RNA sequence: GCCCGGAUAGCUCAGUCGGUAGAGCAUCAGACUUUUAAUCUGAGGGUCCAGGGUUCAAGUCCCUGUUCGGGCGCCA
């Protein structure tokens, strides 16, 4: 092979000659698999025990009673009691096994986030050859079958004692012990069964995750809300900033780009006629990863005829503190942005949200007097707005554009302070299109943001129903994101088509159900609230 | 402010009897 | 006239109302009460009367533009799916002036708010007579015919907007499967399963046998193949500890796009722990058949596959569905014995299949393989007599590469298929919980994979392993749902069904 | 046969009486 | 893309100034018929993230990657 190999090698072979030489001169100085191959110890006893006709892996096994429900049932014993007239059969994984002597065994089934004991005594069981064989049989983490009676044991603790346990899918694995568990971020995430089985938090979770999704559905189905399917992948690849999924279909022989948002086609189905729609989905945005970033994303949208954002800010409202009630029990929660070792916020989600307008409240935080409104799309705004940005020791990146600049110093100055649930409301009409101008203050737009702990979890606006306007928008979206080529296809032309057609007077809103679910699980990982994170995989040998 | 009332689609007050086997 | 010139002319208008301070997008109209509640509460006036004491707001789409007169005009307002009447008068309008500005300005299509009082007309109709009608947003484009609406499939497809507002059917067909979804999810969140989400993006395909679609992540360099099921995922978490989990979901398929077949569909898939194909055979037969009756109102339904004037089938939906065997029920229509089920994975039972093929005549382009023979054979002969909703069980472990096999019958494997109207709605097997037989079946379909047969499984390292920690007892159970709400809504086509779906691009 | 009783997650007694706007 | 860190037995973690990596648990064998994180006796283990180098000698030092925890960005 390689001359002389590498220093490396060579010395990586050593040690091991080193090592066999000792190895043999020690033991001898005086096939049996090593004890930490556990996999291999346990695969062969498995085989063997398939080729004498005791598979471990049997079809059907009839649960009578859930361990919930056992638990429910019978924690009235008192200690010393065998209900010897009363035949139940339970299931679930082992995860400990004290032996206390040769015909007295303890295990611990867990499962549906209980324990419940089997005291197995030879005594009891159906007779004492076969309950040595099974208890031999028997390994931690082996998913098993009790039947038995309930009972309490001297000390006082519920358990079932088994007339016969039936092994129902063994493991080949060393299960941890509860007492250290599973804390590597990488391992659990990379092994989500895992971390099920060894930490009883995410299972909980998972559940308050899905509560929050079966509450908006609730709430806005009574409200009188249409659930809809609007299509995943699109010819088009739109003029939205956001870079998108690109994939190729072999018989169109064309690519396809994945779903951003749904607006468009909720806008075209409200044209349609149908006044209320909503939709749970995911969507697909080709950007960075985040502790509250994610490449696929799951958003609630809906969209409500003859609405405008002032209805959305109350309807926000009631869902938000709705939901908090029901879930969490109160209106008050704890959030630890830093971790459990930091520091901790109080949020209150009370009915009234605080209500702030961002122009008037960036004057009296950032301390001076910013152009009028009408004023924002002249480069002297944008000169003064980098002025400050400079003097208050805040750094954009470049395109230093109002609008960039504009955000930078809401998000470093009105933004700190959202630590309840917070409405920042009219945006200048260069931060965001897509909304109908305000009614009332020139420069402005009808939109309102919902920040929870410096984090925005909702975003709403009037829609603007204007069909050359919106014309006019998109062309300038398609000028800018094309850079030669053609707007041909950075342009909607049916959903404008749908909109010289008519459309009401409609108000949009859309929600992240992440961030929702990681505040109120108290979740600083938008990771956590993922059942199976994004990992690339560990190159392997 | 607060919006018409519309009928939910789906009827109301549990109308699908679900039947769990 | 030309539909052009009606674009430029009221283009033209519309920007003449805009510079003449008279907005034609008002930014808010407070609607006081929907349309069915306006026919449902004041449907009880006598023909003729006039309730002056009630002033209610309503809105809606003008659909017709009747003129009687100077003085009196005729509108049809249409809102959720109902038809309400305007009949503006001059005398009950605000004023004269106003009243032939705002008549000069409106024309069908239009989306206005009309302010007025209840009442009925000498014919006995209900109306609101306007106090004022304001135009909440103009319709630039010649809506199509009265007579002539939208018929053509192509253009229906394309513009749902227009299906919409045109036709009703099509607001009916959507809310019967909303009420589908709602009833499945509700059904499995009463039995006490956990709604859950798994990954559109995965590094491996697999779970199903299908083409997938393939991504490029940013942040990861590597590729991700679409969701074509959540199978693997939805077992995971059964190994984790959930027992019974479900999902309502879009799965993703790389095939050819026609009448009967999308790129994206959705699909449900729960998955229970200690259980087995008896009890989701149970479970499918109350769930279907309940479904079916609250949604419909009876157990039978009429079909018909090649539209309303073709031959109409009448499909009962009693809770017990028929069940019948794929080896059996296959040697009884073919008239012969098939070889030994436990002889199917050789070469001698793929050269019989090959023969008894081509001496029926039935097509099966290559790779000729045992499982897409069998597959073939069973599509010409089995189902085409499913009528009725229909178990076939016990398919042969060739055909499905993760069920657990038969108790007592060796080569077949514990699974069943619902089949009504001659097509295939459902899909459940015990799960295969082995490590080592799980990993056998991978490995012979990376076999395939290698020589042809493309669409074979693909191998992953990280479900066995997860296997290896041990797997319940478990069943799993999968629905299309695109196929229920055709057969429920009397669509013999999937775009029926389909807000918007995938169609060619046209030149 | 049927499998046994495993309670609603969502809380199984109509929780959700939601507060309407 | 840029910056700052981490990687040691299945799990939870030590390892000094380079001189043969070692604790608890888990696993293996054996006791003990009321234990709960059982206890007691005895035993084995890791390419210390992977590759290359410096050194008489490398977990320990230098240099490549790999995979990750963060912070900037990006998501108008
Ligand atoms: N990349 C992302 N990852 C996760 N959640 C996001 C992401 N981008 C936006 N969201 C959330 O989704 C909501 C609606 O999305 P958007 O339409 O971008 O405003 C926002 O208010 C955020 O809470
Ligand atoms: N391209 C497709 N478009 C729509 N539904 C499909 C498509 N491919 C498969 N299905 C559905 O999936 C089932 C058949 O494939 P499978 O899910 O593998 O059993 C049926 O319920 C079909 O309706
Ligand atoms: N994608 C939109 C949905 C809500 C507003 C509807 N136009 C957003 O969150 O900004
Ligand atoms: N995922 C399968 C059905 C699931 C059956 C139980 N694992 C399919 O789409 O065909
Ligand atoms: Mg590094
Ligand atoms: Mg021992
Ligand atoms: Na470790
Ligand atoms: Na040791």
């Amino acid at each position: 092979s390689e001359p002389k190999l590498s220093k490396n090698e060579l010395k990586r072979r050593l040690k091991a000659e080193k090592k066999v030489a000792e190895k043999e001169a020690k033991q001898k100085e005086l096939e049996s698999v090593d004890p930490n191959q556990y996999y291999k110890i346990r695969s062969q006893a498995i085989h063997q025990l398939k080729v004498n006709g005791e598979d471990p892996y049997p079809h059907k096994f009839h649960v009578d009673i859930s361990l919930t429900d056992f638990i429910q049932k019978y924690s009235h014993l008192q200690p010393g009691d065998h209900l010897t007239d009363i035949t139940l059969k339970v299931a679930g994984r082992i995860h400990a096994k004290r032996a206390s002597g040769g015909k007295l065994i303890f295990y611990d089934l867990r499962g549906e986030g209980v324990k419940l004991q089997v005291m197995a005594n030879s005594r009891n069981y159906k007779s004492e050859e076969e309950f040595i064989h099974i208890n031999n049989k028997l390994r931690r983490g082996d998913i098993i079958g009790v039947q038995g009676n309930p009972g309490k044991t001297k000390k006082g603790e519920l358990s079932i004692i088994p007339y016969e346990i039936t092994l129902l899918s063994p493991c080949l694995h060393m299960l941890p012990h509860l007492h250290f568990g599973l804390k590597d971020k990488e391992t659990r995430y990379r092994q989500r069964y895992l971390d099920l089985i060894l930490n009883d938090f995410v299972r909980q979770k998972f559940i308050i995750r899905s509560k929050i999704i079966t509450y908006i559905r609730s709430f806005l189905d009574e409200l009188g809300f249409l659930e809809i399917e609007t299509p995943m992948m699109n010819i088009i690849p739109g003029g939205a900033v956001a870079k998108p999924f690109i994939t190729y279909h072999n018989e169109l022989d064309m690519n396809l780009y994945m779903r951003i948002a749904p607006e468009l086609y909720h806008k075209m189905l409200v044209v349609g006629g149908i006044d209320r729609v909503y939709e749970i989905g995911r969507q697909f945005r080709n950007e960075g990863i985040d502790l509250t970033h994610n490449p696929e994303f799951t958003t609630c949208e809906f969209y409500m005829a003859y609405a405008d954002y002032h209805d959305l800010m109350e309807i926000t409202e009631k869902m938000v503190s709705g939901m908090v009630k029901h879930i969490t029990g109160s209106y008050k929660v704890t959030y630890h942005p830093d971790g459990p070792e930091g520091q901790a916020y109080d949020v209150d989600f009370t009915p009234p949200f605080r209500r702030i307008n961002m122009v008037e409240e960036l004057e009296k935080a950032l301390g001076m007097k910013l152009p009028e409104t009408n004023l924002f799309e002249t480069e002297e705004t944008r000169k003064i707005l980098d002025d400050i940005c400079v003097a208050k020791a805040v750094e954009c990146p470049p395109p230093r554009t109002t609008a960039r600049l504009l955000d930078k110093l809401v998000g470093e100055f009105l933004e700190v302070t959202c630590i309840n649930p917070t409405f920042i409301c009219d945006h200048p009409q260069i931060m965001s299109p897509l909304a109908k101008w305000h009614r009332s203050k020139e420069g402005l737009t009808e939109r309102f943001e919902l920040f929870v702990m410096k984090k925005e979890i909702c975003n709403a606006y009037t829609e603007l129903n204007d069909p050359m306007r919106q014309r006019q928008l998109f062309e300038e979206q398609a000028k800018a994101k094309a850079a030669g080529d053609d707007e041909a296809m950075f342009i909607d032309e049916n959903f404008c088509t749908a909109l010289e057609y008519g459309l009401p007077p409609t108000a949009g809103w859309g929600m992240g159900i992440d961030r929702v679910a990681m505040f109120l699980t108290d979740s600083n990982n938008i990771k956590e609230v993922l059942l199976f994170p994004a990992m690339k995989p560990e190159d392997k040998k | 402010m607060p919006m018409y009332q519309v009928k939910p689609y789906h009827g109301g007050g549990a109308p699908l009897r679900v039947e769990l086997p």
